[PDB]
RNA sequence: UCGGAGCAGAACCCAACCUCCGAGCAGUACAUGCUAAGACUUCACCAGUCAAAGCGAACCUCAAUUGAUCCA
RNA sequence: AGAGUGUAGCUUAAAAGCACCCAACUUACACUUAGGAGAUUCAAUUGACGCUCUGA
């Protein structure tokens, strides 16, 4: 297991960027998960990491759980895997002159 | 090798001997408003920002509020009515400024029109679309008006009393990019009395192409201090109507200042189309706003373990055949 | 004398046509930043703010109890400041939002009356999808 | 070969050809949905797997009851 | 008599945020939801009104 792409790296979407057990990596922007604890590509474009602190979401009362032995003080921090889209969207073209 | 954090390293300092002394997040609004104010930070080691991003007027509002609790009294608690009229009206006196200019950037109008410099607009005007005789569209800051219903010339209001008013639309249409389209030119207002001040450029309507998003059309008038000399009458022409506002604004409006402003967006209409026909007197242009296509994976010899889709990936389409009848 | 690439240049131009793109990961940490308009209330004692981010977090319109000028004439103050804020989205133009607010934040009495309020003013919380292709 | 009570009285562990109950089980099932990009590849294929966007929903009992490769 | 002096308890706030307390769920605590109570001491950058410390 691991990342099996490096950041900055272009990638089509859907391609395996990171596999863990625990998950070593989190998601960023652009990063597309299932039930594998896995990170793929969810648009084409460059691969980036960030050190950003994780919220869990109000289901997981466990996390809550943890979230509260953490001190008020107490920052958790994560490393999440952003997908900055290289291209864009789609763009508007003449079609005709009626 | 081992690296450690170059900035500060989080969790460190509030440690100490004693970590069961800690405070410790009780409330998950706690932990929720001690991470945002770590978020705000821009930090050390990196984020997705890095790579994307008066006593009296205290005193009567007090006694106000003690009114208001009095005559609440608790029982109107126990459910006030809290007209936004009122609140509005008040919040355009007292702090509208600071939410115009947040909606003049949001917009990109100063962006765009005046090559940045953003300005809180002090004067507050407000259009009203003639659509009849009654009621009259309301146009404030970003309100969208039709093609269909923009057909004649709009009425303004900002309860002030030299005026200059232009409409610009910053999409750029039709010609080059990084320009705006004129369409009214109002100079030297006596007063509230627009029509008092001369009319350079006529009103026009608007004219969006099809399929080509949404443009976004602004009204301003700017605080003139003395009147100045313009200049071009009506005219359908479409190179004498592209003109930058920033340029206007830089080496022209040397004793102006802005005063308000008004946002609108525009879209292809009955009306547009009518405009391109009659009067710009040319075919009118329809966009398409196409994605990027597939890249397309790499072609080989054999197919490998894949299902039959990969030998028909790299040509066009459903009845193609053999060597030749 | 037509470009073949005419751009307008609206901001409001894709994510009105919805077209707007959009973070798809970020699922662990919680809110997701996969939406365009998100109503973000933050309450505190006795005043509270409201804003409307947007992807980038461009908070455009904000309503707050410290604004001084609705101080004359709290539950009920969250539906007056949500009826506030629908009216200034109507005049702005805002129609499609982003409410994702804490499951305790959601059985409030106060958010559940600004989201009627602002339902009334004619502004859904419902973030539709940008349709593929 | 494996468990429940005491020896082993209040986070673990603890010993006896120690003191007593037990076990080689039994009973009950086989959204555990459809569709759909983009990837892994048993070094060919076959066989197998991961999974984004969409439609349609939520939001095993037991007390032990067992063991290992190897050749079948 | 002198020094330090001044936003509710706290603020490298300019009238906000942390804090106060009440209830319901709590054995209880905590959280959450509903609440409200809360302050730049007064006169023209200056003066005094209020307190701590040093004295008597
Ligand atoms: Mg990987």
């Amino acid at each position: 297991q691991g990342i099996k792409k490096m950041e900055g790296h272009y990638v089509h979407a859907g391609n395996i960027i990171a596999t863990q057990r625990h998950f070593r990596w989190h998601p960023g922007a652009h990063v597309g998960v299932g039930k594998n604890k896995c990170l793929y590509a969810l648009e084409e474009g460059i691969v980036r990491y960030t050190k950003e602190v994780y919220v869990p979401h109000p289901r997981n009362t466990e996390a809550v759980d943890l979230i509260t032995r953490l001190p008020k003080g107490a920052v958790l921090y994560k490393t999440f895997v952003h997908v900055v889209p290289a291209k864009p969207e789609g763009t508007f073209k003449l079609v005709a002159m009626l | 090798r081992r690296t450690p954090p170059l900035g500060p390293m989080p969790n460190s300092d509030i440690d100490l001997s004693n970590l069961e002394r800690l405070e410790k997040y009780r409330s998950f609004d706690r932990y929720r408003r001690r991470a945002e104010q770590e978020a705000q930070a821009p930090h050390w080691w990196r984020t997705y920002r890095e790579y994307f991003g008066r006593t009296q007027q205290l005193l009567e509002r007090k006694q106000a509020i003690q009114e208001l609790r009095a005559n609440v009294e608790e029982r109107a608690a126990r459910t006030a009515s809290v007209p936004l009229d009122a609140v509005r009206a008040e919040w355009e006196r007292t702090c509208g400024p600071y939410h115009k200019q947040r909606l003049a950037e949001y917009y990109g109008l100063y962006r765009d029109l005046f090559h940045g410099a953003t300005f809180v607009p002090r004067v507050p005007l407000h259009v009203a679309y003639a659509v009849g005789e009654d009621d009259l569209m309301p146009v404030y800051c970003g309100n969208e008006v039709t093609p269909t219903e923009a057909a004649q010339a709009p009425e303004v209001t900002y309860e002030a009393e030299l005026w200059t008013l232009l409409l610009t639309s910053l999409d750029g249409h039709l010609l080059e990019p990084d320009a705006e389209y004129l369409h009214w030119l109002l100079t030297n207002i006596p007063g509230n009395r627009v029509a008092e001040g001369q009319v350079t450029c006529p009103y026009l309507p608007p004219f969006p192409a099809r399929g080509s998003g949404i443009h976004r059309l602004a009204f301003l008038l700017f605080k003139q201090d003395q009147p100045i000399d313009f200049s071009p009458s009506p005219c359908y022409q479409l190179a004498q109507r592209t003109f930058r506002t920033f340029d206007f604004y830089k080496k022209h409006q040397e004793t102006m200042t802005p005063a308000g402003l008004s946002f609108f967006q525009c879209r292809w209409d009955d009306s547009v189309t009518y405009i391109f026909h009659q009067l710009l007197d040319m075919r009118e242009p329809v966009f398409e706003f196409v994605r990027p296509p597939p890249y397309h994976p790499k072609q080989k010899r054999f197919p490998h373990r894949q299902p039959l889709r990969y030998l028909d990936r790299y040509r066009d389409s459903h009845e193609p055949t053999y060597g030749i009848y | 004398a037509v470009a073949p690439e005419f751009t307008n240049r609206n901001p409001r131009n894709l994510e009105l046509l919805s077209v707007a793109r959009k973070e798809r990961g970020w699922r662990t940490v919680f809110p997701s930043r996969e939406f365009w308009h998100r109503l973000r209330v933050i309450r505190t004692q006795h005043h509270v703010e409201a804003l409307v981010e947007h992807q980038n977090g461009k908070v455009v319109v904000s309503a707050s109890t410290r604004e001084w000028a609705i101080k004359k004439h709290n539950v009920v103050a969250c539906e007056s400041i949500g009826r506030v804020l629908a009216q200034r989205c109507l005049e702005a133009g805002i129609n499609f939002m982003v409410y994702q607010p804490t499951p305790w934040e959601a059985a409030s009495d106060s958010m559940k009356r600004l989201q009627s309020a602002m339902t009334e003013g004619g502004v859904v919380l419902r973030e539709p999808q940008r349709i593929y292709e």
